[PDB]
């Protein structure tokens, strides 16, 4: 029923505390694979944090704000997924003493951390160091470094590649920031088998949809598109249009009208003269033979998603009534119309020998979907970077830069006001330990030296995850986007600082 | 123990009186109204609130809290219509306004257990409010920042509260410039404008104040443009819709020749296509429907690159209207024509731009020609946190509303409090009688306010409460040297200080209608000495 | 004849007698919203102010390319004229009588309204009806072709003040009290 005082707040902390505990021993690069049982049936074999927390029902009311912290951080950045809620743990639980032990009220605690939070982000952005966007070599070396503790590192390089030739082939500045929506034009498609390297970057669209009529162009060289809303059929009146006919002959008549109009509708689309006509809606029989003669292949059936980037590598922007139909509507800007049938199952595509598409192949229908989320996190650090040209301290390095500079500050602040601020620092060791940990170091051990070697010697001296040694960033570099220590530390010390807003705890609508 | 039987009177239910009924009714709405009395005051805090699929929603707003709450009990409920009362007339004083009327039914009865009748303590709680009012003009004061202040101090008990001056600021700010006359002179600052957003990213300080105000939409066709004009725009803020034409309900189309059928049918498409084009042929560049668009009728925007957007929420473009000039298009006539009349009706913006923010990504119309307005945008760790951000952003940015259309506030930090209650407290001898318990009782009853407030600290509050008390106790001594009540409670700190100075305002308006309000609900009760309950179907 | 209406909110104390009298409904969200007219004359239409109502089983057939407009065009006169036809009687204040039977003041017909400065107010209880006839001077109006600016009143005042969140109507300066009651709990 009801759970007010510290009972309240302990069970919260403890709730987020065991949050983390689940998917800890998934940061890291040597991060294992948590196979979860969806409900509706299927199975998730990913590590990838959010994917992983998305699949796991909670009850605890903490725990499920622990659990979307997950999400609004996947949501900022791709990446830094389970770093947010091993942190945000973290911070709840190294202020579980002074919160009670040190009777320190909640106000106060959040005073502090509020505070501190300013700060650490201060020592974040000293420690980046900026980055060209547009170097080829930086990015790919940049996008390589978030595609390491996953399934898809094995062909690291490859991945990388097809992750910055589809950034900024979607991607259009426009100034009067950037914007790159790899969402809505960079649609990916999963093809079970081949090998990882047989998928590359289609400059266009893939669709499997065939061709409206056998006898029907198998391919257009430099094809004219013309994509539609409206269906290619005899369409009815938004009115009660009744005929009533009495008048013999007349049947033949409005049956005939039919055809008829079927006929003016492929002729304002074989007006412009195309070679391929690709509509949303469908084809009636008749219309198909009108534009048969009329020269030119149809496409029936495909998505406004699939259709709007056909409409972004082929210039042909979609138009509804025919009668209005202009000729700038042209299929410009468009290589081939390949229909290649990938095992029994045949595509179309639509390469140019502003939207690409992604092609994945692998080993399983399974196997890609690892593959595909492994890119999306490849592909939106990317994004990050392109939005935020500034690059952090990899192997946790930036973590324990924050750790020692807030540590040096709160000691250096007397005042209740301490504690709390102290705990933020001691909170944040965590990621370099967890990192040392599911390497097989002595935690113990390296933190002490990391953290010394950093107190003086450099900020980039993070541990290298497949060693368990400490090594300098620089040397053999693992930088990740700004950005992402930025939300990590801002919503973690966030989320900190609303469950330690709760007294107590309710149950009924 | 446990009232039973009948006997006599076959009634068809329950029917406690007296004794019995007289406590039931105090124990319920002192439930009702301790479920929130920690939540009173800075050092107060929030809660969770878990229904039964598990969901739930942290929130210090006492009147949330009360309404989430399943009451049931009429002296329950009272309690938790009253804290609503407050909520929806001044807007912040809620979680109070309970506590008060707890505490004073819990008083009152504890006179009739003392053999005094009820009535003889109403009235003597009527006088001790008669005199109360009245000497709350005697520490309130005309507008002489008060308001980044009074927006400050009403974020204590709130989330919102450790980044109190960012917002205190954001507050004002926003509500300020959306300011309007209503009719015939007035001058109200709009009750509900500056359409309020939030998004989940970034930290709690990045919650960014559009310098217009943020419609929640797309653009209907992903081929349109996604940010217009640098220099001026013509919204067209329309209302009727844009899609193909039905005629009438009662309208069938008869066709005795099979001439008439192709014809009378596409022209169904080009009624309401004409429609449009009179819109388009306005300098329309940006159009907001309310009823939604075809797709076949977007074409044509888009085909002219002019940001369209469909089925728009209605209570913002009422205000997206004022705010560019234009005029909320019911349907094109004007005597006996048809348009949307060039720029007669459009209004006039300085940019519309469709900003993204994480997973979201909607349309924002800042800068415009008669817009003055604002709105706002949280963003935080998730909705959990972000509900309550607004939620007290607005118990917040409501106390700022009544504290400009009504020049006049009084220092809060339970000062008020005990100012009344030593003053009621010496007057309660200008009657003596049995009445005297009464005012007495009234005034002592107030300082609940300051003693919970400091309760919530954990530390023996009988410190400040003592102190506080002492010295307005005191102060009313020559109330002469150099009068000084306006001394609150710093909790934070754990002294009494001068809260004006301080910067702890509350407007007057809400204490005073906070006290003539609670009681109206505490006579109501005090007069109930039977509660027949009768059987449900 | 004491019409008592009472309205949440406040405490006792905020009850007045009401110079005028009290109404009991809302106004105009809708196309042109008035809600305010200082010296205005009222009528009470029993009318409405729709299309056309035929109460026999009408029907608008169409079998014509033109005749499409034919149709609508003129039905957009029918509301107008009548809309005209009341501010020419010199009608400030519109009280249309609820008709559950078929429609009241079709959304259009607000359109015209809004423009010609007539603040509307529609679903006036048939109970009322005599009763405002009374307190408002006013007289019934059972067609448009007997809406005439004698069978209307003289309002000094007309004003949904929004005592807060409430929103009651008054007509002010004109055998019929009408007095408001508050309180707190119901
Ligand atoms: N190559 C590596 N060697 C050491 N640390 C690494 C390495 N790769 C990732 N890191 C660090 O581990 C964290 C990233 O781990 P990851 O398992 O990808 O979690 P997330 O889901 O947050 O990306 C960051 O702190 C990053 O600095
Ligand atoms: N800064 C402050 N210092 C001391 N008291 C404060 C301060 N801020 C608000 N108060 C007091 O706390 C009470 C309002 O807190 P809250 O619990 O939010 O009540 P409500 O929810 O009814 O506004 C009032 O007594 C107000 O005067
Ligand atoms: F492991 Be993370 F999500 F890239
Ligand atoms: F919680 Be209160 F109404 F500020
Ligand atoms: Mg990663
Ligand atoms: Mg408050």
């Amino acid at each position: 029923e009801r759970t007010t005082g510290r009972q309240a707040q302990i069970s919260n902390i403890t709730a987020a505390k065991a949050v983390a505990d689940v998917i800890r021993t998934c940061l890291g690069p040597k991060a294992m694979l948590k196979m979860l049982l969806d409900p509706m049936g299927g199975l998730v074999l990913t590590n990838d944090g959010h994917a992983i927390l998305r699949e796991i029902d909670v009850a605890h009311p903490a725990a499920k704000s622990m659990l979307e912290l997950s999400r609004t951080q996947d949501e900022e950045v791709g990446d830094g997924t389970t770093t947010v809620i091993i942190l945000a743990g973290e911070i709840l639980a190294q202020c579980a003493p002074y919160l009670i032990e040190k009777n320190i009220h909640p106000v106060i605690i959040i005073q502090a951390l509020k505070k501190a939070l300013t700060d650490a982000l201060e020592v974040i952005k000293q420690v980046s160091k900026p980055v060209d966007v547009e170097n080829d070599a930086a990015m790919k070396k940049l996008i390589q470094a978030s595609i390491g503790t996953k399934y898809v590192i094995h062909w690291s390089e490859k991945m990388c590649e097809l992750a910055l030739d589809a950034v900024k082939t979607v991607r259009k500045d426009l100034g009067q920031n950037f914007e790159i929506d790899i969402k809505r034009y960079v649609r990916v498609e999963k093809i079970p088998g081949g090998d990882v390297l047989d998928s590359r970057v289609l400059k266009g669209v893939l669709l499997n949809k065939d061709v409206v009529h056998p006898k029907m162009s198998r391919h257009i060289e430099n094809p004219r598109v013309v994509l539609l809303d409206c269906p290619l059929e005899y369409k009815k009146g938004e009115s009660q249009t009744n005929i009533e006919i009495e008048k013999e002959e007349d049947w033949n008549r409005i049956l005939q009208i039919e055809e008829e109009q079927v006929q003016l509708m492929c002729e304002q689309i074989l007006a412009v003269r195309p070679t391929l006509v690709i509509t949303e809606k469908g084809v009636s029989d008749l219309a198909q033979h009108y534009l048969l003669k009329g020269g030119c292949s149809v496409l029936r059936r495909v998505k406004k998603s699939d259709n709007n980037r056909i409409a972004r590598v082929t210039g042909a922007t979609i138009v509804n009534r025919v009668e209005d139909l202009k000729e700038s509507d042209v299929g410009t800007n468009c290589g081939l119309f390949k229909v290649e049938m990938i095992g029994d199952e045949y595509f179309s595509f639509l390469d140019n020998c502003k939207a690409c598409t992604i092609m994945l192949r692998g080993g399983s229908k399974d196997i890609l979907n690892e593959i595909d989320r492994n890119l999306q996190d490849a592909m939106a650090v990317a994004r990050n970077v392109m939005l935020s040209p500034s690059l952090s301290p990899g192997g946790g390095a930036t973590e324990m830069a924050v750790s020692v500079k807030l540590a040096e500050k709160a000691k250096q602040l007397e005042g209740i006001q301490q504690w709390p601020y102290q705990a933020v620092a001691d909170a944040m060791e965590c990621i370099p330990r967890t990192l040392i940990q599911n390497a097989g170091g002595d935690p113990i051990r390296l933190l002490s030296q990391l953290r010394a070697k950093h107190a003086q010697g450099n900020f980039t001296t993070g541990i290298d995850g497949d060693k368990g040694k400490i090594v300098d960033m620089v040397s053999y570099g693992i930088w990740e986007p700004e950005v992402i220590k930025q939300q990590s530390v801002k919503t973690a010390i966030e989320s900190a600082c609303l469950l330690l807003r709760v007294d107590d705890i309710v149950s009924g609508v | 123990f446990n009232n039973s039987r009948s006997d006599t009177l076959f009634l068809g239910g329950e029917k406690i009186s007296g004794d019995d009924i007289r406590n039931q009714n105090v124990l319920a709405t002192m439930a009702v109204a301790n479920v929130v009395k920690s939540s009173l005051g800075p050092v107060g805090l929030d809660k969770m609130l878990v229904d039964d699929i598990g969901d739930f929603t942290v929130t210090n707003d006492g009147a949330t809290i009360l309404s989430l709450l399943d009451v049931q009990h009429p002296a329950g409920k009272i309690l938790v219509e009253l804290a609503q009362q407050q909520d929806r007339e001044i807007g912040d004083g809620t979680t109070s306004v309970v506590i008060i009327a707890s505490e004073l039914l819990k008083r009152a009865n504890e006179l009739v257990k003392n053999k005094i009748h009820p009535t003889t303590i109403i009235t003597g709680f009527r006088v001790a409010l008669r005199e109360a009012i009245r000497f709350i003009n005697e520490v309130l004061s005309t507008s002489v920042e008060t308001l980044i202040n009074i927006a400050k101090t009403s974020m204590s008990s709130k989330i919102i509260g450790a980044d109190s001056d960012f917002f205190s600021n954001m507050v004002v700010d926003a509500l300020l410039a959306v300011k309007t006359q209503n009719s015939k002179g007035e001058i109200k600052y709009p009750v509900k404008a500056v359409n309020v957003l939030k998004a989940h990213g970034k930290s709690a300080t990045e919650s960014l104040l559009v310098p217009g105000y943020a419609l929640n939409c797309t653009v209907a066709s992903q081929a349109m443009p996604k940010r217009i004009a640098g220099g001026n725009v013509k919204i067209a803020c329309l209302d009727l819709n844009l899609q193909k034409a039905r005629m009438a309900m009662g309208v069938q189309i008869n066709i005795d020749d099979p001439e008439q059928l192709e014809q009378i049918r596409k022209r169904e498409a080009g009624i309401v296509l004409e429609r449009v084009k009179k819109i388009i042929d306005a300098g329309a560049q940006v159009v907001l429907t309310t009823k939604g668009i075809d797709d076949l009728c977007l074409k044509e925007f888009v085909e002219a690159k002019i940001m369209g957007v469909r089925r728009c929420k209605k209570e913002d473009l009422r205000r997206i209207a004022r705010a560019t000039g234009a005029t909320l298009v019911s349907s094109m006539s004007n005597l006996e024509g048809e348009e949307t009349f060039e720029s007669s009706y459009l209004g006039l913006c300085d940019e519309v731009v469709q900003a993204k923010f994480s997973d979201d990504e909607c349309i924002l119309i800042k800068g415009t020609s008669k817009h003055s307005s604002s709105s706002i945008i949280l963003r935080g760790a998730n909705d959990y946190s972000l509900d309550e951000m607004e939620r007290s952003l607005h118990d917040s940015l409501s106390v700022v509303k009544r504290t400009l259309e009504s020049g006049n506030v009084v220092p809060g930090g339970g000062c008020v409090e005990a100012a009344l209650n030593i003053y009621l407290d010496n007057f309660a001898t200008t009657v003596g009688s049995r009445e005297q318990l009464a005012i007495a009782e009234f005034a002592a009853a107030l300082l609940i306010i300051p003693k919970t407030l400091a309760v919530n600290a954990a530390k023996d509050s009988s410190e400040l409460v003592a102190k506080l008390r002492s010295y307005h106790a005191a102060s009313q001594m020559a109330k002469k040297r150099r009068s000084y009540r306006n001394y609150g409670l710093d909790l934070i700190r754990g002294k009494i200080v001068d809260e004006i100075h301080a910067g702890v305002l509350e407007p007057t308006i809400s204490k005073v209608k906070s006290l003539k309000s609670a009681l109206e609900a505490c006579v109501a009760i005090l007069r109930i000495d039977t509660m027949i309950t009768v059987d449900p179907e | 004849d004491i019409r008592l209406v009472k309205k949440v909110g406040g405490t006792i104390d905020d009850t007045e007698m009401i110079d005028g009298v009290v109404l009991t409904q809302t106004a105009i969200k809708s196309a042109g919203g008035p809600t305010r007219k200082e010296k205005a004359k009222i009528g009470l239409i029993q009318f409405q102010i729709s299309p056309p109502k035929p109460d026999t089983e009408n029907n608008i057939i169409v079998n014509d390319y033109r005749q499409m407009d034919k149709i609508l065009k003129e039905e957009r006169a029918y509301l107008l004229n009548i809309c005209k036809k009341i501010k020419k009687a010199k009608c400030n204040v519109l009280l249309i009588q609820k008709s559950i039977l078929r429609d009241a003041v079709n959304d259009l017909a607000l359109h015209f309204l809004s423009k010609l400065n007539i603040m509307v107010v529609k679903d006036i209880e048939r109970e009322e009806i005599e009763f405002l006839s009374k307190g408002l001077g006013c007289k019934p109006i059972a067609d448009i072709e007997l809406f005439t600016e004698d069978r209307l009143d003289s309002a000094d005042l007309v004003e949904e003040i929004d005592s807060d969140g409430s929103k009651i109507v008054r007509v002010t300066g004109i055998p019929t009290v009408s007095v408001v009651i508050r309180g707190a709990n119901n």
